[PDB]
């Protein structure tokens, strides 16, 4: 009846948790709907110069009556209910790209955050500048830590010392500190732990 | 921002806080470790015990220089009384060495072909007190009542494993409890 | 939290009628309302419709076909009912109620439920066309975390 | 016994409780049954029990009921019994017992059989399609020897008292007991019973799509026989049970079931997914929305939610459903007061639409498909010899059929053997068959709803507007209403088509169908000389134009135009042929015929 | 002897391969969720149960229980009384003899058959546990049943010291376990030299019961006893099989792994599916775009709505392929019957059209008329396959026109009067008279009297003949690479691994596209479809004013909103879009022209 849309609204914002929370961190986030909230913007707009004639009879027609006093209440409170939804598509939109904003805050070519959902890469490229005003507020607590510890990475805790690797889909010469290691195509190493792990998370090396 | 595993641990790191634990081996080889909790030893002598911690003793059965001795409650002739005092007291579980279960996973990879006759043999007497624990939880489970439990001898992995769901229930029923009143 | 999960639940109908006659409507011409008239209500509005006046606005009637005629089938078998499909949440639904209500009559009876429904779930964790998924579909949520905690916890414990 | 009855004499002071409300009622249903048979110048012995009395607070005795019902009815039977005299025993039969409630997921769609509860509680829900015989039983005879004048006792178990596997007794009647003494046996004080079985099909769409329906059987007692209609959505609840021998009463017994599926069951009902019990309000807003002169209209629009217009066919469906009267001659034939209309159209014009659902508000109205295998009307004289020497004359379609409607497809492509039959049933109410048995006149009320197409596609325009589908006029001449729906396009008319089912792929039915049940109860006024006198006016100059044009016109049709008005006065619920219902008979005729 | 059960109790609590400890793993998990039922593995089962079934194979048929009796023994140690008893279910694969050596060798020994199940009865009962009352002397007893040589493995004796045969069957204090007498059928493509198939029977057991419906393709491996009815000559008896386990293939009731979506969620994001499909449905179909793309809509369907009223739409598309011979209207229609899950292929002279789709006969007991057989209700969910729609008159019109469009029929024979439900999906490829003259005069002269038929089926495709000189040529390229060579076998086979999909990757997830999602148009469809309509009705409008007669009706416009349903059950997305519907009547406007011409 009112609010009826923001109601198939936050239901579609379900199924965007169940595609990504089910099956693995690989995000490809849907899509904005503007579409959608331009229609809930459209109501707002309707609403509000609703109220704005009773505010103006207030004084004239009915002088303060209580029926127009619940006529207020059900204008104050269908704007709010309306208000608790397009927030919370809101957060949940922006509270899933900051663990793409986590994972990859800068290990290899950081701010090619590039090749990566051109169709939505327009959409957040309003959202770029909020998202890069995390990657710039990350780089910072990066810095501002007194000694250097590693905030990008290495979550899983580690177990041995020695660890066979192997290699495919990549070319080049990286890894140009902690000594080069010289990577040719398809062909395995037998490594210690601590170098690999800058290169897992690149997504370079393949099976551990 | 790990957003994924939070309210619990993940398995990988249950067994990172029991690896700190120390215990005994039989060393062979002769500075050595500076690594602020050390106990460096000069040159070591074999046919003796040290109380060593267990992440370094299995690093130095990787370059195969040391050999291990089992806790002394690791012989078949031992577990036996535990399953007597259990079969005979559905109430609850007895006698818990208390983190066994993972112990003995790190202790079948080359910790296993030093010890005389266990194939065969510890693997049927480990297995068979995981479910009768197991069997233990259910029917504890059943009587549950509010805001009050009663578990003695537990190991630190069924902890983890009973743990992101009893909450929810039993805060869920918080609710219809409190908000009636 | 912003409740993704019950924002949609108090999206949901409510039967209920009146106990003045108000010209304010927007359901759609002939704005004065009569009295005792029942209206299909949604959840948000008339959870508080009926604490503002002394004599509130809304007359709250029971929907007692969800008190009388579930609470027999639930005091027989908490096994496999129908707890779905006359009520697509069961839970926060029966929380939002008993707080305008507070009679423990009702508040004993779904507390000897959840256990007699928790017992089937834990044991029923270890490792068809419209209707039937969703009573195996409202116990998901609930145990979605739990057997996943066991699917790893024995591939750690296995090679 | 001191076990095995312990827990029965704790329930003997338990349930006398769960009977504080029903200890009034079982007195007084028989209070006056006493005072009645002594002032005749008639109830079974039914005690339901609620699960409500019996689930508050009893939970040992409760699961047995559901778990082993097998050491327990016959101790509730007993304790009743003497509840009976302890309350009337001053003026000068068992009362067993029903169990009403709910079941808490017992609902065994008996396409599923079960593994867990054999022998237990069953809810099966379906309907019955075989109606056997009716059979007496004895239970119990007294004998006498008429010789030193003293009486005797004996009764007979066998595998209905529904529990217990007592010894049988292979036995008939005795003669001469221990003394030489001619035995007597007084029938007035021998003890009878019934026995009827009955076999219930699915409930054909809640079964998936994988098999033809499936059948068990149901032996029921005298309190409930007669109320199966066949065709019937019944709801029936009993023991699971299983009797004879499987395996040594022949020898080597290969491949051969002996462990029949029996319930030896209590209390059916009718449901409807006759007995619609209306309170003070309804009945009353029913009369206060009668006093609008509207509602007429109102209804008609109100039906079939889907399509556009055709109001003259939307008041017709409403007019026929609802039944004109036939006042039966007095020593004289009844004529014809059933009704009976008739459509044709060009294809996929909503012709068969509305034709499907006036079936879900058929108020036991079940139609067929009209596949015309004979047996539409009619036995074939099917026995199936009844447990050797038991003719039967199955009903095949007319015992459904009776005061309800029926709806058949594809008149022309069907043989001829049907159509022999449709004539019969159209001229007589009756039919009376002798095949290999009995001559019996048989009673049927119904009223057929037609659905044909024409032959020549779109032809009806360019040539006659009769003989378009040449079946024979035997019928065509019983029928009154040949409505001949056009499809004619205009862009005005198909753009509002159009929208119209795309909004749908996303007053009120219960209370129409409340409404039109009322209206079969109440009076008929057949008496008004002004109506009388206004039709005959309205005949005669379509008496001048019947037949210098379209269509010939016969006294008959004169037996529709009181009939129509007789039933648009039983919408308006009133004892008054008014004027107004004049005016849509002749008008409704008029688009009719042109 | 016994003892034997000491070699298994103490063998199944510790075989194990390394180090996972696999039977009282998954016992424990089988006895908690109920079902109480094994299976076994590999090769020392079969290492040492050789050397158990060297002393087995003597007989299979009562030895065979003495598992069972062991594994409860087991089961009371994983409890601590309500226990019931277990079942066997095997495996074993090395081929299939069809039906040839079935007297000599292969009494009681393990049988492995390859059949196709057709005829399934109603469930019944045998019991297998009893109570036992003497008659004047009162002995009670209890003995149980439990594997046998059908009936009659033992008998009551006369022993309790009361009369002769005193013994009865009480229903107080008994278990129950349901046969089956379930019908196999030789799969017809094994044995050819001008022979007629044959038939065998068997039962099961309850745990493996209700697994099969009537019309695929199944694998099954058990016992060859021998029974014998006194319902012949010499005392000769007859064969049955007594069944272990159907490790069948699938269904062909939507429980299933999760690594198998996961790769339909990881093909169904790249969205090239409407394509890719066309070229690997039917890698023997030299192109026929238009052709190939109604056969995928018409494998998934759409929806069925049973809105709160009392009608029903019909949700189904029924198309036809009508046009001159050679230009594979036949063999395409054997290449949908693979790859449907229930299909049947009756296609030939209707087969009897008032028998198609019901029969009823008289009873060997009882006498009884009670229905049995019908090509629509064993082909529900599905699509069924015909032909020759110019030379049957008979009956074959008369017996569609019921059974499409509403999809409800009731037979009213001398027996019963019951709605049966349906919800099939037809095809058909007739031929028009002869051809060419059909498309070289007016465009009447198809079906000889009736286009009502027409009207009833919405989607119609009119192929012909051309003469381009350059597609001809690479056609006869075509099929010389197909025929022999079989190089394109291994061409195929090449682009299989990392482009195509082979057939029964097509199956698989066609079942669960279908059971999982229900799609919905969008509301901003509703204006495209509007304005599409009123055009086209005005183009048929100014046909008919040139005194050119005939079908177009209402209906094709309700099978377009089907159509544009169909591909949202292909990309699974709840709403449907513009893109989406655009290209949609790019199908069907092309089919509108050749309606004109
Ligand atoms: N005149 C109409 N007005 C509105 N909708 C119609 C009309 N005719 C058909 N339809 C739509 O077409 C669908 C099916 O029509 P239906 O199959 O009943 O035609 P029919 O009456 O069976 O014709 P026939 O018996 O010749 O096949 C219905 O869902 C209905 O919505
Ligand atoms: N478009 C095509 N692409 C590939 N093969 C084709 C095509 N058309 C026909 N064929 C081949 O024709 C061969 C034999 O088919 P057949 O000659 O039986 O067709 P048909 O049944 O005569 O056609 P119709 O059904 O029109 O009579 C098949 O092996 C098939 O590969």
């Amino acid at each position: 009846m009112y609010g009826d849309l923001g109601n198939k609204l936050v239901l579609e914002a379900k199924r965007t948790k169940q595609l990504y929370a089910r099956s693995n961190q690989d995000v490809n986030l849907p899509m904005y709907h503007e579409d959608i909230i331009r229609n809930i913007l459209k109501e707002v707009s309707n609403l509000r110069k609703n109220t704005e004639y009773l505010k103006e009879q207030q004084q004239l027609g009915m002088l303060d009556d209580k029926v127009a006093k619940c006529q207020y209440f059900v204008t104050l409170l269908c704007m709010e209910r309306n208000k608790r939804c397009l927030l919370a598509y809101q957060r949940l939109r922006t509270d899933i790209l900051d663990s793409m904003a986590w994972n990859n805050n800068g290990l290899d070519l950081m701010s090619s955050i590039t090749f990566s959902q051109q169709d939505t890469n327009n959409l957040s490229h309003q959202e770029q500048e909020y998202l890069k005003e995390y990657c710039d507020l990350i780089t910072d607590l990066k810095s501002g830590d007194l000694v250097d510890i590693d905030l990008s990475g290495s979550l899983v805790p580690p177990s041995d010392v020695f660890i066979d690797v192997r290699v495919l889909k990549d070319a080049g010469e990286i890894q140009t500190e902690y000594g080069v290691f010289n990577l040719i195509k398809d062909s395995q190493f037998f490594v210690r732990q601590s170098d690999v792990e800058r290169l897992i998370q690149q997504g370079y090396l393949q099976k551990i | 921002l790990p957003a994924h595993l939070q309210q619990t641990f993940s398995p990988e790191e249950i067994q990172f806080i029991v690896e700190n634990e120390p215990i005994k081996i039989f060393p062979r080889i002769t500075w050595q470790l500076i690594t602020t909790d050390d106990k460096a030893l000069n040159n070591m002598v074999a046919m003796r015990s040290t109380e060593v911690v267990l992440w370094i003793a299995l690093l130095l059965k990787q370059q195969s220089k040391c050999s291990i001795v089992a806790p002394q409650w690791l012989t078949t002739k031992e577990l036996d009384r535990k399953i007597q005092y259990e079969k005979t007291h559905p109430d609850r579980f007895s006698e818990l060495p208390w983190n066994w279960l993972v112990l003995a996973r790190i202790l079948f990879n080359k910790a296993k072909d030093d010890f005389h006759d266990p194939i065969h043999e510890l693997r049927g007497k480990i297995q068979d007190l995981r479910e009768i624990r197991q069997i233990k939880v259910l029917k504890g489970l059943k009587y549950l009542n509010e805001s009050h439990l009663q578990l003695d001898n537990l190991s630190l992995l069924e902890i983890n494993e009973l743990r992101p769901f009893i909450t929810e229930i039993m805060d869920k029923l918080r609710e219809i409890h409190t908000a009636s009143l | 939290y912003y409740d993704i999960d019950d924002v949609l639940a108090d999206g949901t109908e409510f039967p209920c009628k009146f106990q003045y006659d108000i010209p304010g409507l927007g359901y759609n011409p002939g704005r004065p309302i009569t009295k005792n008239t029942k209206l299909s209500l949604p959840l948000w509005l008339a959870r508080i419709l009926a604490i503002v006046g002394p004599v509130p606005f809304v007359e709250l009637l029971p929907p007692d076909m969800f008190s009388t005629k579930v609470m027999n089938a639930i005091k027989t078998d908490p096994v496999a009912l129908d707890l779905h499909s006359i009520n697509s949440h069961f839970f926060s639904l029966a929380i939002k109620w008993i707080m305008l209500f507070s009679e423990k009559e009702l508040a004993n009876v779904v507390s000897e439920l959840l256990l007699q429904r928790a017992q089937e779930l834990n044991h029923h964790a270890s490792s068809t066309s419209t209707f039937l998924l969703k009573l195996e579909e409202m116990e998901k949520e609930i145990y979605k975390k739990s057997h996943e905690s066991y699917k790893d916890t024995k591939r750690w414990m296995f090679k | 016994p001191d076990a095995v009855f312990g827990d029965r004499v704790r329930r003997f002071q338990e349930f006398l409780d769960t009977f504080t409300s029903y200890r009034d009622s079982v007195r007084s249903i028989q209070v006056y049954n006493s005072n009645n048979a002594a002032n005749y110048n008639i109830l079974p012995h039914r005690i339901i029990i609620s699960l409500d009395d019996l689930r508050e607070f009893d939970r040992s005795f409760w699961s047995g009921i559901l778990v082993e019902p097998a050491y327990f009815i016959p101790p509730a039977e007993k304790a009743l019994t003497d509840l009976a005299d302890s309350m009337d025993d001053v003026p000068h039969h068992p009362w067993k017992l029903s169990f009403k409630g709910s079941f808490g997921a017992h609902a065994l769609s008996p396409r599923t059989l079960t593994a867990q509860h054999l022998n237990k509680l069953v809810s099966v829900e379906g309907i019955v399609t075989k109606t056997s015989l009716v059979r007496p039983k004895l239970i119990r005879s007294v004998h006498y020897a008429a010789k030193t004048g003293r009486f005797h006792y004996r009764d007979y178990t066998d595998a209905t008292t529904t529990l217990t596997t007592r010894i049988p007794t292979p036995a008939i009647y005795p003669t001469e007991d221990t003394e030489g003494n001619k035995l007597t046996t007084e029938y007035g004080y021998s003890t009878f019973i019934d026995h009827q079985r009955i076999t219930v099909q699915e409930m054909p769409e809640m079964a998936p799509a994988g098999q033809l329906p499936r059948s068990i059987d149901v032996i029921l007692d005298d309190d409930l026989v007669d109320k199966t209609k066949p065709g019937d959505r019944v709801n029936v609840v009993g023991v699971f049970k299983s009797l004879g021998a499987g395996g040594m009463n022949q020898s080597n017994s290969n491949t051969l079931i002996g462990f029949k599926t029996l319930i030896l069951g209590n209390t059916v009902y009718p449901l409807h997914a006759a007995r619609q019990m209306l309170t003070d309000f309804d009945i009353r807003n029913i009369n206060k929305l009668s006093k609008k002169k509207d509602i007429f209209d109102i209804l008609s629009q109100s039906l079939a939610p889907s399509i556009y217009g055709h109001d003259h066919i939307k008041k017709a469906i409403l007019l026929m459903l609802m039944g004109g009267v036939e006042k039966n001659l007095e020593n004289g034939s009844h004529l014809r007061g059933d009704i009976n209309i008739l459509m044709v159209g060009d294809p996929s014009t909503a012709k068969s639409q509305l034709l499907r659902f006036v079936l879900n508000t058929a108020s036991l109205a079940i139609a067929t498909t009209g596949r015309g295998s004979s047996g539409v009307g009619l036995t074939a004289a099917v026995t199936t010899d009844r447990e050797t020497g038991e003719r039967r004359l199955e009903a095949g379609a007319m015992v459904l059929a009776d005061r309800g409607v029926v709806c058949i497809d594809e008149f022309d492509k069907m043989t001829d053997v049907d159509r022999v039959a449709i004539h019969e049933v159209m001229e007589q109410q009756t039919v009376t068959i002798a095949k290999a048995g009995i001559h019996t006149t048989l009673n049927a009320r119904c009223s057929v709803i037609a659905a044909a197409n024409p032959v020549f596609g779109q032809y009806d325009v360019n040539r006659d507007p009769h003989q378009n589908i040449a079946l024979p006029d035997s019928l065509l001449s019983r029928f009154d209403l040949l409505f001949v729906v056009t499809d004619d396009i205009n862009e005005i008319r198909d753009r509002s088509i159009s929208e119209h089912v795309l909004r749908t792929h996303r007053v009120t039915i219960p209370f129409l169908r409340k409404y039109v049940q009322y209206a079969k109860e109440r009076v008929i006024p057949q008496l008004t000389q002004e109506a009388i006198n206004v039709i005959v006016k309205n005949y005669t100059d379509l008496r001048n134009d019947d037949n210098t044009k379209k269509s010939p016109i016969t006294a008959r049709t004169l037996e529709t135009l009181i009939r129509l008005a007789t039933a648009h006065a039983k919408v308006r619920l009133s004892k008054t042929v008014n004027k107004v219902d004049a005016k849509v008979a002749a008008n409704l005729l008029r688009f009719a015929l042109l | 002897n016994t003892e034997i059960i000491k070699s298994f109790k103490n063998f199944i609590l510790e075989f194990r391969l390394d180090s996972q400890f696999i039977y009282r793993d998954q016992l424990r998990n089988n006895i908690l969720v109920k079902n109480y039922s094994l299976t076994v593995n590999m090769e020392h089962l079969i290492g040492y149960n050789e050397d158990i079934y060297k002393k087995l194979s003597d007989e299979p048929s009562d030895i065979i229980p003495l598992f069972e009796t062991a594994i409860t023994q087991v089961a009371k140690r994983i409890s601590i009384n309500s226990l019931p008893t277990f079942q066997l279910i095997l495996n074993s694969n090395a081929n299939q003899i069809p039906l040839r050596d079935l007297d000599s060798e292969h009494v009681s020994k393990i049988v492995r058959l390859s059949g196709i199940i057709i005829s399934t009865s109603v469930l019944s009962s045998r019991a297998t546990y009893l109570s036992i009352m003497c008659r004047n002397c009162r002995h009670t007893t209890s003995i149980t049943i439990n594997n046998f040589n059908t009936g009659n493995t033992v008998s009551l004796p006369r022993s309790c010291n009361c009369g002769p045969d005193p013994y009865i069957i009480i229903h107080e204090s008994s278990k129950f376990i349901d046969q089956q007498f379930l019908k196999l059928q030789e799969i017809p493509e094994l044995v050819p030299v001008g022979e007629m198939p044959r038939n065998l029977t068997m039962t099961c057991d309850r745990y493996l019961t209700n697994k099969v419906i009537p019309g695929t393709r199944v694998t099954i491996v058990g016992i060859y006893s021998i029974y014998n009815s006194k319902n012949s000559g010499v005392a000769i008896r007859t064969p049955y099989i007594k069944i272990l386990g159907i490790q069948s293939d699938v269904e062909t009731v939507t429980m299933f792994t999760e690594e198998e979506e996961e790769e339909f969620l990881q093909l169904s994001r790249n969205p090239k599916l409407y394509e890719i499909l066309t070229n690997s449905i039917a890698p023997s179909i030299f192109g026929n775009e238009d052709i190939k793309k109604a056969i995928v809509c018409l494998l998934m369907g759409g929806s069925k709505k049973i809105l709160p009223d009392g009608m029903r739409l019909r949700g189904d598309i029924n198309v036809l392929l009508l046009g001159d011979p050679g230009t594979a209207k036949s063999q395409l229609l054997k290449f949908v019957e693979k790859v449907s899950p229930i299909a049947v292929y009756t296609s030939g002279k209707g087969s009897s059209a008032a028998g198609l789709t019901a029969s009823v006969q008289r009873d060997p007991m009882t006498r009884e008329f009670y229905l049995e057989g019908g090509a629509m209700v064993l082909a529900d969910g599905g699509v069924v396959c015909i032909d020759e729609f110019d030379k049957m008159r008979d009956e074959d019109r008369v017996a569609i026109h019921e059974a499409m469009e509403q999809q409800t029929i009731s037979i009213a024979k001398a027996g019963i009067t019951t709605v049966l439900n349906s919800r099939t999906s037809v095809l058909a490829a007739a031929n028009p008279i002869y051809g060419r003259y059909d498309d070289l005069k007016s465009p009447g002269d198809n079906i000889d009297f009736q286009t009502t038929i027409l009207s009833r089926f919405d989607m119609i495709f009119i192929v012909k003949d051309d003469h381009n000189e350059e597609r001809d040529i690479s056609i006869a390229n075509h099929v010389i690479n197909i025929h022999t060579g079989n190089a394109n076998a291994m061409q195929n086979q090449q682009e299989e691994n990392g482009s195509e999909i082979s057939i029964e990757k097509m199956k698989r997830y066609i079942t669960y596209c279908r059971l999982k999602c229900a799609p919905r148009l969008s509301p901003q469809a509703a204006e495209k479809l509007s304005s599409n309509f009123v055009t086209i009705r005005k183009q048929l409008l100014i046909n008919e004013l040139e005194s050119t007669e005939r079908p177009i009706t209402i209906r094709q416009l309700e099978a377009i909103i089907r159509i544009t349903e169909s591909l949202a059950k292909l990309e699974l997305s709840p709403i449907a879009q513009e893109r989406h519907v655009d290209e949609a009547i790019r199908l069907f406007q092309a089919s509108t022209m050749d309606a004109a011409s």
